[PDB]
RNA sequence: AAACCGGGCACUACGGUGAGACGUGAAAACACCCGAUCCCAUUCCGACCUCGAUAUGUGGAAUCGUCUUGCGCCAUAUGUACUGAGAUUGUUCGGGAGACAUGGUCCAAGCCCGGUGA
């Protein structure tokens, strides 16, 4: 039903199985949560700071002892909010960082600049330095992970 | 001895839309949202009435979606990547294959007999060539073949020589028209019409083909 | 600089309230000896002022009219991936949702096995292909496959392209971008 | 850390040889009743059972676990043992299944001890 | 998920540069639902070496 | 019916606990693969647990096997240290480590439920 989640099952998880060796067809990697985290020099204090996560996130954060604020995405609003992302990132050219399992990338004010939803109730974002996103996945080889955003991250323009 | 195998090419354009979801899953989807709307935060009318004294009439373009039924879909228009967007197209020539049954043209797959390569990959992108004569809005997929065919002589045909035919996988990337020669005729048809016009092969490409 | 009194509104938009107030049984026993001593608290306090002035109805929620998937004049009906006569029809309440769940499960759960069986059938028969080669032949064909997928093809979604829309779009850009702007 | 094996619980003054152990899988579930000085199993109730598994439609819910529970009561107080006591295994809560095996033998008529 | 801790949700619609229509769910921040377009807003920004400022003057 | 296989309990360091390689899902069993509506889980999250669902997919994680092995553990030396009694200023009679060295990872095994045999 949803594009993400079905253009993954019906696209890429045959592809995957015909790109590499595999023995089976449960070694395919997949997908499984997301986690983000603001940026280090913040207030902890301004209310700004927590509805400027709790507006892109959708659900309230986890603040453990004020020191460490976290959420984490999993299911079909991590499918949400990744599909929310790629699209917006066919605006301009973010770059990321591909680790032995997992997508790095920084959430900064310019991005929620570019987001055309959060165009308005835009003195939230102001003042804040940024996110860190990671996107979490089930690979065994970074190239298996740079394969598998080199097909998520798909646009009509070039 | 054992030799002169052939590599075929399987042309595919993937889904344009998403399929008809299932009507259960559907309704389930519409009630728990709307279930655990009932147990959530709800944002006051002053935090909503930024967006609200935000109210504007631009130059006023509406927007109207493009219909899921294509007049190729409704004229039964053949030859045609516009048609069928909710299911999967595949490309058929028609011609002399590799079999010499008879000379009559019969529907099969862009191919090529083997001879000096290295790979049957580099094989396959020369039977696409010399189809679609250039190789620029295609994607090929895997160095290894998705399924293979031994063809052995039978009682009733003892003539050809024993020859294997190995199938590749190759994408249509962002072309919507391509110039097709080296052959009679062509076509674009999904994987129910590919077993209608396959009867004797049909047990091979139901598995080779996930529909 | 940064406004007090739109602070006081954040924090309004972090405490705001639900249309309906959930308790735990565990909870529900403290709230009801609270109300045996005769203390009230202020989220209780709260519910009672939404409830002498409405209530879940109050709020946009109703059990007879669901709210579809989708804005205004661009539900599923209206786009035609659905026919009127073949949407299940429920009410937002419990004995509706163990149903649909229920009914859910086993969709998803065969469709998901169907996807798996193909896919496992598809993996043998490549498995096959692969050792009736030569040997060099076989040692090429070896080799995983690492090129990068093409950024070119396309995602599925609920509609497909306009055709005179992409080239408007890259003319307008070009358009823009077309001279050199002033420093 | 290192997880330390389990031991029985201690013997204070009296016996109480009847053992109450419970066990639920993907598709059945099972109840034992273990008399511990013969380490023999005195009674048994599972939805595995040739006379069971056909007699109720769904074999691993709620529903199914307190029908087990309730003839496993009745099997106990027709084999004469009055009172049984409850061993809870390392991720078995009072909750669920457990709890509906649990309240169907209490309300079969079987003390616990 | 619990209850009575998490915002709301609301649905939006996004049109690609290609006109195809998607619907995403969002925390729910407008009183209904709007259809946001994408363009091809990419601002890529160059500038010209110091041979190309010589030959913009002196040629 | 008497054997074999699967699950639960019971026995146990020669029966413990890690690592590597090769296999196995019997018409059955176990687990995973799917979902979060009610119960439950999360100081955020179906990650863990829980509750539902699976005419047949997979043994990728766990679970079962076979061998190689590392620590342990068991058995046994030879010799020395040390030591009880006794004064030829300990010339006698007893006990006997630690660390080395050598081998092994046995044998036997009960109750219930299900399947194949029948
Ligand atoms: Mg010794």
């Amino acid at each position: 039903m949803f594009p993400l989640n079905f253009h993954y099952e019906d696209v890429l998880r045959q592809d995957l199985l015909l790109k590499l060796n595999y023995a089976n067809v449960m070694e395919v990697p997949g997908l499984c949560e997301i986690r983000v985290v603001p940026k280090a020099p913040y207030n902890f204090i301004i209310k700004n700071g927590k509805l400027a996560m709790e507006i892109p996130c959708g659900q309230k954060f986890i603040q453990t002892q004020d020191l460490a604020r976290q959420s984490t995405l999993r299911g079909h609003g991590m499918s949400n909010f990744l599909v929310r992302i790629l699209t917006v990132m066919s605006l301009l050219d973010f770059p990321v960082e591909i680790r032995k399992n997992s997508i790095q990338f920084s959430m900064e004010t310019e991005f929620c600049e570019f987001s055309p939803e959060l165009e308005d109730h835009f003195e939230i974002f102001e003042h804040i330095r940024g996110f860190n996103v990671t996107i979490i996945t089930s690979a065994n080889t970074q190239d298996e992970t740079l394969l598998l955003w080199s097909g998520f991250l798909q646009k009509d323009e070039g | 001895s054992s030799d002169k195998i052939v590599a075929s090419v399987l042309f595919e354009r993937l889904r344009v839309v998403i399929p008809k979801p299932d009507p259960a899953v559907y309704a389930f989807q519409e009630f728990k949202f709307n279930w655990q709307q009932q147990f959530r935060r709800r944002y006051p009318d002053e935090f909503l009435d930024i967006a609200k004294n935000r109210a504007k009439g631009e130059y006023q373009m509406d927007y109207v979606p493009a219909p899921r039924i294509t007049e190729a879909d409704k004229n039964n228009d053949r030859k045609s990547l516009y048609r069928a967007l909710d299911k999967k197209l595949y490309l058929l020539i028609f011609g002399k294959p590799f079999g010499a049954t008879s000379d009559k043209p019969v529907w099969h797959f862009p191919e090529k007999v083997y001879d000096s390569e290295p790979t049957l990959r580099k094989c396959a992108e020369s039977a696409l060539k010399s189809v679609v004569g250039d190789l620029t809005h295609t994607y090929f997929v895997g160095n290894a073949p998705m399924a293979h065919m031994a063809i052995q002589p039978t009682e009733e045909m003892p003539d050809l020589p024993s020859y294997k035919r190995f199938f590749f996988k190759c994408s249509v990337v962002a072309a919507s028209k391509y110039d097709i020669s080296n052959c009679e005729d062509f076509v674009w048809v999904t994987k129910d019409e590919l077993l209608e016009f396959f009867p004797e092969q049909a047990e091979f490409f139901n598995k080779m083909i996930i529909s | 600089r940064i406004s007090d009194e739109k602070q006081k509104l954040y924090e309004q938009c972090l405490n705001a309230p639900c249309p309906v107030r959930s308790l735990t049984p565990k909870e529900a026993e403290r709230e009801a000896q609270r109300e045996k001593l005769g203390l009230i608290s202020k989220d209780k306090q709260r519910d009672m002022e939404i409830q002498k002035k409405g209530g879940a109805a109050a709020m946009g929620i109703n059990t007879d009219e669901p709210m579809r998937i989708g804005t205004a004049g661009l539900d599923y009906v209206s786009l035609g991936i659905f026919s009127a006569d073949e949407l299940v029809k429920y009410k937002v309440t419990a004995e509706d949702g163990e149903r649909l769940a229920k009914e859910n499960s086993k969709v998803l759960m065969r469709e998901h096995r169907e996807r798996r069986a193909a896919e496992t059938v598809l993996l043998n028969m490549k498995k096959a292909a692969i050792e009736a080669l030569p040997e060099k032949l076989k040692m090429a064909a070896l080799e995983p496959d690492l090129t990068p997928f093409p950024a070119n093809r396309g995602m599925a979604t609920l509609t497909p392209p306009i055709e005179g829309y992409l080239e408007k779009v890259m003319d307008a850009a070009k358009k823009s971008s077309s001279k050199e702007k002033l420093r | 850390v290192i997880p330390p094996a389990v031991r029985p619980p201690r013997l204070f003054d009296y016996l109480k040889p009847y053992v109450l152990k419970m066990h639920f899988t993907n598709k059945f579930v099972h109840a034992q009743v273990i008399h511990s000085p013969t380490a023999t199993v005195a009674c048994a109730a599972s939805s595995q059972e040739k006379a069971l598994r056909e007699t109720m439609g769904v074999t691993r819910d709620v529903a199914a676990a307190s029908k087990i529970g309730k003839i496993l009561g009745e099997r106990l107080l027709m084999k004469d043992i009055p009172a049984v006591a409850i061993h809870m295994k390392k991720e078995q809560r009072y909750h669920g299944k457990v709890k509906a095996v649990i309240d169907s033998v209490r309300e079969a008529g079987v003390k616990l001890l | 998920m619990k209850k009575g801790v998490h915002p709301q949700m609301q649905w939006i619609s996004y049109v690609t540069q290609s006109g195809r229509l998607m619907h995403v769910m969002m925390t729910r921040i407008h009183h209904v639902g709007k259809v946001y377009h994408f363009g091809a807003k990419r601002q890529l920004a160059q500038s010209i070496g110091q041979i190309a400022k010589f030959k913009r003057r002196f040629n």
